[PDB]
DNA sequence: GCTTGACAAAAGTGTTAAATTGTGCTATACTGGGAGCCGTCACGGATGC
DNA sequence: GCATCCGTGAGTCGAGGAAGCACAATTTAACACTTTTGTCAAGC
RNA sequence: UCGA
């Protein structure tokens, strides 16, 4: 109920511009992870590794 | 008894040096004890004798 | 002057700011982000806010 | 020696004719003077030419948490106790009797000084023999020895033992790094806690409803025994003078009171807040 | 391999303050929070949001009246 | 120096470098509601 | 480019045990009593044990075990 | 509904035995520390020669 | 006046692991004793 | 001392 329509500030660092830090609407989900969106990997520059 | 700030004294370029026209090498001597200085003659009465 | 000490050179930033008892406006955004204020770009311009 | 004690001697006379005045022949005050004079020049000739042995002395106490210069001056004081109570008619060389004086003052000061949290100089010395004594033991024993074996050496008893060792534990820097230094990894104990400060306000809100309903006269004891809004808590005394009753009157009515909190209606919501 | 989300997962919302500055600690140890370095706040100036910025070097951790406030309200 | 030939940190120290008052706690700090995990693909998500 | 091995290592941490501790013995040879000392009189050993366990911890050559598995370690 | 007096506990309270604490002193003669430092790299600008 | 040398700087989050005694002065406890407070019972 |  609270979780609804409350935004997020996602950061990877390190941080080179200022798409390292995005906005998104979370999405409760199970397990101990975090679910990014595929597209914006170029931005953070962030490997699934 | 007094003592040198060694922000401005050791700091290059010397305030101190800088300010009284003393060289930095000589103005260590000085605050440290490593040597005398003249700190005011009398011209006149020099001068009279 | 709290600026240039933020930045590089702190110790020799700040004897020459002392000794020529500068002043700083508060200006610059890196000052207002030091003191909690709000920065004069984005949302923080005189107007907006 | 000599030249020392004539011109302190020379000296009191002159301040014993300040007092009786007597001025004395110009030509003999201006010898008197000039013997305060050569007096003390005698008395730093002496010091200067045993400035030396203060340093060699002071080179075996270093790395003890003294600096080599603190040492050297502290060492430097004892000699000049050590001219101001010296004797020359006994025939001893100045180095016999410098040597006592000297180690003296470096390890008076180390006691006094070394340690961050100052300990006196009788429980130092105690520390010391204890340490001593635990050293020979692990020659004797080869382990280390037990407070029992300890306090049995020291003639103490073994609860005393370790809180003296307790003493000598030492500080540890805050700026110590193991990158982040170790002081980053302490928290504030007196930090205020965000959730007990609202508590404690949502307490001070219940509290107030409850107490709302009641006499406004047992209302007014209960404030008053516990302080609550003044904040000093009284006695029954105290509270007679304001209700013009004895303090028997007013423990029947704090009593009573109190019976009627701990009855459910009103504390059924306070289970909660017991910490 | 040795990396597990159990060990790295961490959240915070209050907790334990460094003393003598009122910012919180790093580490999960310590139940610390996330630090905003100076990198992190060029990408906030970019986009150009005051308050976003000033809240997290403010209230969100060396504002001493100001976290109990939040909290509060 | 220290124990162990460590310097002792002075109040010139506090202030400069990348540990000290500027680089450290002021142009940046350690805040609250904040976390961290590792992430995972989210091909099923919207772009927001 | 020589490798300076495990055993090596530690000989030069008993190298200055014992050459901090002549000094003590030098030093106590002169001043302590007069023919009767002895090595009991004054041998501490102390320096010698404190420059072996000083070097087993706080060494950077001497680490913790890593064994996540038979491999690791 | 309140008060009484006797009453025990507590709270001070002043005074004394005690522990803790600080300073002085030790008389064969003894007199100038020892520790250490190797593997940037690039640069600027004083300072020193 | 010129060059040698001192001063300053070189990525971001994480995570984790080591002498001795004497003696005067003083503050601390220890005790005997009085006032101040919480109490139980009985009756006005 | 290791992870991106």
């Amino acid at each position: 109920e609270v979780i609804a329509e409350h935004p997020v500030l996602l950061n990877r660092a390190p941080t080179l511009h200022r798409l390292g830090i995005q906005a998104f609407e979370p999405q409760l989900v199970e397990g101990k992870a975090i679910q990014l969106h595929p597209l914006v990997c170029e931005a953070f520059n962030a490997d699934f590794d | 008894a007094p003592v040198t700030h060694i922000w401005y004294f050791k700091g290059v370029p010397s305030r101190l040096g800088y300010l009284l026209d003393l060289a930095p090498k000589d103005l260590e001597k000085i605050i440290y004890f490593a040597a005398y200085v003249i700190t005011s003659v009398d011209d006149e009465m020099r001068h009279n004798e | 002057w709290l600026s240039a000490a933020s930045f590089q050179e702190t110790t020799r930033v700040l004897t020459d700011a002392a000794i020529n008892c500068r002043s700083d406006k508060l200006n610059g955004l890196k000052e207002n982000v030091i003191i909690g204020k709000l920065i004069p770009a984005g949302t923080g311009i005189s107007r907006y806010r | 020696a000599k030249r020392i004690e004539a011109g302190l001697y020379a000296t009191q006379k002159l301040a014993e004719l300040a007092e009786k005045g007597e001025k004395l022949p110009v030509q003999q005050r201006r010898d008197m003077q000039w013997i305060c004079r050569d007096g003390d020049r005698a008395k730093n000739h002496l010091l200067e030419a045993n400035l030396r042995l203060v340093v060699s002395l002071a080179k075996r106490y270093t790395g003890r948490g003294m600096a080599f210069l603190d040492l050297i001056q502290e060492g430097n004081l004892g000699l000049i106790r050590a001219v101001e109570k010296f004797d020359y008619t006994k025939g001893y060389k100045f180095s016999t009797y410098a040597t006592w004086w000297i180690r003296q003052a470096i390890t008076r000061a180390m006691a006094d000084q070394a340690r961050t949290i100052r300990i006196p100089v009788h429980m130092v010395e105690v520390i010391n023999k204890l340490g001593r004594i635990q050293r020979e033991l692990l020659q004797d024993l080869g382990r280390e020895p037990t407070p029992e074996e300890l306090a049995k050496e020291m003639d103490i008893t073994p609860e005393k033992v370790l809180e003296i060792q307790q003493y000598a534990r030492e500080p540890i820097s805050l700026d110590q790094t193991i990158d982040s230094q170790l002081g980053d990894f302490i928290e504030d104990s007196e930090a205020v806690v965000a959730v007990d400060a609202v508590s404690f306000t949502l307490l001070q809100d219940q509290l107030q409803s409850v107490l709302e309903t009641l006499s406004e006269r047992e209302a007014g004891v209960v404030r008053l025994r516990f302080g609550l809004t003044d904040g000093q808590p009284r006695t029954l005394d105290e509270i007679g003078q304001v209700y013009g009753v004895t303090r028997e009157r007013i423990r029947q009515i704090e009593s009573k009171t109190m019976s009627k909190l701990r009855h459910p209606s009103r504390s059924q919501v306070l289970r909660d807040y017991l910490d | 391999l040795h990396h597990l989300v159990d060990d790295k997962i961490h959240a915070r919302s209050t907790g334990p303050y460094s003393m003598i500055t009122q910012q919180p600690l790093g580490g999960k140890a310590q139940f610390g929070g996330q630090r905003f370095g100076e990198m992190e706040c060029w990408a906030m100036q970019a986009y150009g949001a005051a308050y976003t910025l000033q809240e997290l070097l403010t209230i969100k951790s060396d504002d001493t009246v100001g976290r109990v406030k939040v909290y509060e309200a | 120096t220290g124990p162990g030939n460590r310097p002792l940190k002075s109040l010139s120290d506090l202030l400069k470098g990348k540990q000290g008052r500027f680089r450290q706690n002021l142009l940046g700090k350690r805040v609250d509601y904040s976390g961290r995990s590792v992430i995972v693909v989210g091909p099923q998500l919207k772009l927001h | 480019r020589r490798l300076r091995t495990v055993g090596e290592l530690i000989q030069n941490q008993i190298r200055v045990g014992l050459s901090r501790m002549e000094r003590v013995v030098r030093e106590r040879m002169t001043t302590q009593d007069v023919e009767a000392i002895t090595p009991q009189t004054l041998i501490n050993i102390r320096p010698v044990v404190a420059a072996i366990k000083e070097f087993f911890g706080t060494s950077q050559l001497s680490q913790f075990m890593d064994q996540n598995n038979p491999l690791s370690g």
